[PDB]
């Protein structure tokens, strides 16, 4: 039972960069899987943002390659987003996922 | 007649192929079924894993030994042998044939077990089968083939057994015609790929019973490197292995006394290993062979896959996704890949050495394949985006090229690379698995003999041409040393009486004719029948109107082993007479020429 | 991008129906397409992770089907209980592309 | 250092491939602009047609004509010849090379008008490069190279050659072995087809600088028969075309007078029927000779779509839609194709005659696929639905087969159709295609002999071996007729006076050592320079120590030419001693055999 | 400019054989065209029939094989269809063309 | 049978502004396609009978491109006269398909 529990700020300015935590109890962040961050946008649209590898090598959609930026602590357990430049259509319910297998609650991105 | 005769041998060897396949794709399932069915208790699991596979391989040696000494166990070296001149007539025997089929259908269903292909047994089928057909011929029509004639119908059945075994015409052939032979006709080809067609025509009329960068391009040639070196070094071991089995003198005694019974602990012991539940999850051991190939060719690229989502292990192997069984949560899918390699290489040369008839092409090939496959793997882990148009990475292709390279160096074969493309469907990267092939050639053909060369040597079977790692005295020895020195000059100035006399005496197919007693120097050559018709109704003999067959070539006693054994190759001689000083002295055939590589071979 | 194209948008059906909601591919994916459900409010829970491969603790009403670049989800003996969105996503290459689903409501 | 001068010629040949197509490439693209700007009255775009085909050929005609007589219009029989034994030092030498690659280049530009290909020119530009690189280790390192390692060289190179053309690494190779002579070793296929890759390589890195039905296979079937009658009528003609050209006084004086002007000519003459509104629609005419090809390719079912929509007529040919200059609405696409052929047909023989630099092979395969697409369109209008899973008829593949299977009855080559296969990129359908080809073969090679064949027999090239449909009575003569019957004995009991003498007279390569001088019988040879060496510090000289070479073999008086030429060429010999009765009577060497084979080709 | 005109009855009822006649003034119905036959249902969806060659071989609708039997009378260059077995969905507004170049006017049909 | 699927299926512009609609087959075309115009009332006259090929006496604004399986008729400077439904057909295979065509209106 792996279970994923995003943390941050609901309300951001934009132009700011916005930043995510979330945390991991179940399985250590060293495994080999698909750590992968997901968004759903208010008219109920997902689009997946990119993963971490095991080792460390990021992985990011090509259309938002520029302002993404992933990272993570392996002594915590954790994982960090960084998404800079942000606009008001980047407004969204966000959502921290292991590959496929299971799914974060998440929480509600306000711009 | 030829063009008949080729037909009529291909149609034969495709129906073989289509019954023989059917009944192990049928007995393979039975055995499915059973397992499944048993029920969840390991040791009756075990029982029904352990005694198929062995029960089938022991009647199958049980089968090989009662007939002859090289009735089974022998594909293609004997077959290279046979080419090379120096023949075997019990390996055309037909009352091996059937013997033999009925062991290799045993062995194919066994399986993935036992690990063994059927090429080499099925073209050692064909060749059988073109022999017959031959002998028929001149015993129905004409008189009795030149030696010649009959070589090029057995190189024509070797290339369909080959062929058909694939199905591949274009392929098979061409790779019949690397390993089979030094030197081949175009002529020759011809036949074959005829034959080839003919198969694939009555395989298909048996249908209604049933764009890389520099970058990838140079990964390619680095694992095409990789699989020469690992094809290097199985070679030597399967060779070694076989060299100590040969000797070992309580393994030699075991062999002796019960050829059956090792070939069944053989088999138990790859089993036990073998087994699904013991060690099969880490070596995918629940497969076809067929169905191996196809999980290593499949277009998805495990390792991203697996990270994304953790796969299921089904009941029974799944047949829209066979790469399922490939996959451990302990072991990574590399890992499992790494087993499989190590441990099939541990079980493959012991797979190779036990004494029945089984091919060992398909199984190298699969090696081959795996190899490629976790190479592809691995450069997708490296490269998930994969290389920069930025295009992903196909590890199906990279475990084709393996599958390619790996198997030409075992062979010392290119076309293998063709036939792998064949079997894709798709040429559009022709180059970089040939390249790879090329390079795995170049390291191996350096370092190693042949898989077929080595097989050959271990036997001691009498190839007079050079293999890589034999050291062996032919340059030395020349005719004076092996020519018949015993002979029976006739000549122009002797009497008749004494002429009668030998004549029926020896009665030897072809009598020198010789100018005088006292100088025994040749002018001819006198038919035996023809004289005895003369005597019937030697000077005077001459004068009255018998036929004098001129002598077109004479060896010297001086000449070499080699360039004679060249000679009666090339040119398709039967006999040729030796002079020294212009006498006769010698009679050289094949007789002796075979005599002299049998002593060279074993001292 | 590999795109996912979905149908039919919107579904109407009484408690026990049969409903099959079918998923397109603009590639070939093979076989590695995962279906969710999302009902409103909650995390979208993963039901089949391959087609023809339910998730464990899911009910065996829930079926998928499909290969190459056509897939279905069939949802047999509906309850009032699954009122929600499904998606299908895919994951043989990148990046990874969801449908826009398909929400279901009940007579 | 032998796989390294396999590397060297490949990279260049590749090099020389790219320059080339792109001068072709650049030359053909400034005529197509000057044609379209030229204007729309009709006598300036004539000029402008015409001129620019015939100008290049006379050129290429002027550069081919000044050199030697072997220099230019010679590809492949050439070579064969070359290989077969009777070498042309003329052919090899490299002063040729710079005269010839210009017309080549110049041939190509001239193009679809002149219509022909570039393959044999190639091959022989690639062997001459062979020989050059030879030539230049030969002297750079050891000593002259046997004749049997320049004979692989050559081979090698016409491999490389031929695969460069084509694009295409597999084929190609093969394609040269089944065309270039009548065997092969393994060897020298393995080395043709490392040049191959090479060249592949070269290219790849020179590119940043830039399931059918039983009745289907009937149907096949019956177009590779139609493409074989086809390429039969062809043959016979063009060889009697040619045989015609030879003779005729008119036209030989015509010839003797002025090399370019008649080729100029027969440029003009092709450009008057190739001209776009006189008769270029009818032909398809304004077509590039890929462009051709892809347009007979093309997937779509082209009788269909005339049917649906009246299709029209571009300003320039579409890029996309090739297909459009094969319709007009007065003669139907059929119509068009039919015109295509028979002009062809008309025209295709002409330019094979013309005194230049230029392969005919390229044409002929467009050719065959004509055929084949028109085959197709004629079975599409019969199935509009198709044959009953109801699959629709494709006639792209049946032109594909056409062109496979006409082109290998041609040039007596079943890799024709490997080669066709890797251009299309699928292998899917390998095996109706493969039976048209053999069919064609089949019936072409009983009733005449290959194009290649055909040529050489025109020509009266020193060939020994048989070709169909040439009387020759080459079984007739004997060693004791050609043998150089004056020779230089030196016998055990001479003096040593006369022997200095002999060296000091004749010098020749190797004396032959004779028992005793009243019986000139043969015990061995000597060398030359040995025996001035011993001289200057007979069976005195021989206890003292020079070393005596046994003879190896020997050939009788009585014994056929055929044999003495397959025993030159198969155990790879230099010169060869005679002997009758013991006796030392001739000195066999190439240089006699070549003049024999002259004797017998032209009395 | 080839000119195609079609006639027959409008009202039809089912379980009644209707056939239009579609009339030709420009070109021979003898030449190598594809003289097809198209519908329109009220709901503005274009339905292929099919054709008949220059020689008479018909090319149908594999959905509409069983009930569409398509003619030619090449005396007074016209086309028949006699579409049979007729169902209230069939409701539509036929449609006379030449292969893709012309279309003519067409007839509505009522069931 | 092959399906011609289009879009936009609706559009609203102004006189002068640039429309584009983009037809989409299932399986391989070529370039084979034909583009109509349909006014409410009229028979369906054709516009484009392949792919950057506009028949005689059509407007050159008419524009038409695309090969394989995408396709896309763009119309620029709109009159008030073009108000009308734009179908695609393709002719490669059979049967012939029609996409169900997009209704113009304007502001």
């Amino acid at each position: 039972d792996v279970q994923l529990q995003e943390s941050g700020p609901g309300l951001v300015k934009p132009s700011q960069s916005l930043s995510l935590t979330c945390t991991v109890t179940g399985d250590s962040v060293t495994s080999d899987y698909a750590w992968s961050w997901i968004r759903q946008f208010p008219g109920k649209k997902l689009e997946w943002m990119g993963y971490i590898t095991y080792s460390g090598n990021t992985i990011y959609n090509p259309s938002l390659k520029s302002r993404i930026s992933i990272t993570r602590d392996t002594s915590k357990n954790q994982f960090f987003l960084q998404l800079k430049s942000v606009i008001i259509e980047d407004t969204a319910t966000y959502y921290c996922s292991r590959g496929v297998d299971y799914w974060g609650q998440g929480t509600s991105v306000t711009v | 007649e030829d063009w008949y005769f080729l037909t009529v041998l291909g149609v034969l060897m495709a129906l073989i192929s289509f019954t023989m396949s059917f009944t192990v794709g049928r007995v393979v399932r039975a055995h499915k079924w059973l397992y499944r069915e048993i029920g969840d208790s390991h040791l009756l699991r075990y029982l029904s894993w352990t005694v198929y596979p062995v029960a089938l391989v022991s009647f199958s040696s049980g089968f090989s030994q009662s007939i002859t000494p090289f009735s089974g166990g022998s594909g293609i070296p004997e077959l290279k042998t046979i080419l090379s001149g120096v023949v075997l007539e019990d390996y055309l025997d037909i009352k091996n044939f059937g013997a033999k089929a009925v062991g290799l259908t045993c062995t194919l269903a066994s399986g993935s077990t036992i690990f063994l292909g059927k090429v080499g047994p099925f073209v050692h089928l064909s060749v059988m089968i073109a022999a017959y057909l031959g002998r028929v011929r001149a015993k129905a029509t004409g008189e009795s083939e030149n030696k010649s004639k009959r070589n090029e119908m057995l190189v024509a059945g070797a290339a369909v057994g080959v062929a058909t075994v694939f199905a591949a015409p274009f392929s098979g052939v061409l790779f019949c015609i690397e390993v089979v032979s030094s030197h081949f006709s175009v002529w020759d080809y011809w036949r074959g790929f005829f034959a080839a067609t003919c198969g694939a025509f009555m395989f298909r009329l048996l249908a209604v019973f049933n764009p890389f960068d520099l970058p990838e391009i140079f990964f390619f040639v680095a694992l095409g490197a990789i699989c020469g070196v690992a094809s290097c070094a199985y070679l030597f071991c399967q060779r070694k292995f076989l060299g100590f089995v040969k000797t070992n003198p309580v393994l030699s005694k075991l062999m002796a006394t019960s050829k059956p019974l090792y070939s069944a602990l053989a088999a138990l012991v790859l089993a036990s290993v073998t087994y699904p539940p013991g060690a099969g999850r880490f070596m995918a051991s629940r497969l076809s062979m067929r169905e191996y190939l196809d999980s290593l060719l499949d277009h998805n690229s495990w390792a991203l896959l697996t990270r994304q989502a953790s796969p299921p292990w089904p009941v029974e192997p799944d047949p829209q996704n066979l790469w399922f069984e490939w996959y451990h949560p302990q072991f990574t899918i590399f890992g499992t890949l790494a087993f499989f390699l190590v441990m099939k290489f541990w079980m493959l040369i012991l797979a190779t050495t036990i004494p029945m008839p089984a091919g060992y092409f398909m199984p190298i090939f699969i090696f081959g394949a795996a190899i490629g496959r976790l190479l592809g793997e691995a450069l997708s882990v490296a490269f998930p985006e994969g290389i920069v148009v930025t295009n992903p990475i196909m590890p199906g292709g990279y475990a084709l090229a393996g599958a390619a390279a790996f198997s030409g160096a075992v062979t010392h074969s290119i076309s293998t690379a063709l036939l792998a493309f064949e079997l894709t469907g798709q040429i559009v990267h022709a180059l970089p698995v040939l390249m790879a092939v090329l390079a795995a050639n170049a390291i191996a053909q350096s370092c190693q003999p042949s898989f077929y060369d080595g097989t050959i040597i271990v036997k001691k079977l009498p190839y007079l041409p050079w293999i890589r790692g034999r050291k062996i005295s032919s340059h030395r020895v020349t005719v004076e040393h092996f020519m018949n020195r015993a002979i029976t000059t006739l000549a122009k100035d002797t009497p008749q009486e004494e002429v009668v006399k030998v004549v029926t005496s020896t009665d030897m197919a072809e009598y020198p004719l010789v100018a005088s007693t006292e100088s025994q120097t040749l002018v001819g050559t006198m038919r035996r029948a023809q004289l005895v018709q003369a005597l019937q109704a030697l000077q005077d003999i001459l004068a009255e109107g018998c036929p004098v067959e001129p002598v077109t070539l004479k060896l010297s006693p001086e000449t070499s082993l080699h360039q004679a054994h060249n000679l009666f190759e090339l040119l398709n001689l039967q006999s040729l007479f030796v002079t020294s000083q212009g006498r006769a002295v010698g009679f050289v055939s094949w007789v002796e020429l075979e005599k002299a590589i049998s002593k060279l071979t074993n001292p | 991008d590999i795109v996912m194209t979905q149908s039919p948008k919107f579904m109407s059906t009484s408690v026990g129906d049969r409903v099959s909601v079918t998923c397109k591919a603009s590639q070939n994916v093979g076989t590695n397409v995962a279906w969710y459900q999302q009902k409103p409010g909650q995390s979208p829970k993963t039901l089949i992770y391959w087609a023809s491969y339910r998730y464990s603790g899911v009910p065996d009403r829930f079926t998928g089907s499909g290969s190459g670049t056509d897939f279905t989800l069939a949802i047999s003996n509906v309850q009032s209980e699954d009122l929600a969105e499904y998606f299908c996503q895919q994951y043989n290459s990148y990046p990874l592309t969801f449908g826009s689903g398909t929400k279901l409501e009940l007579k």
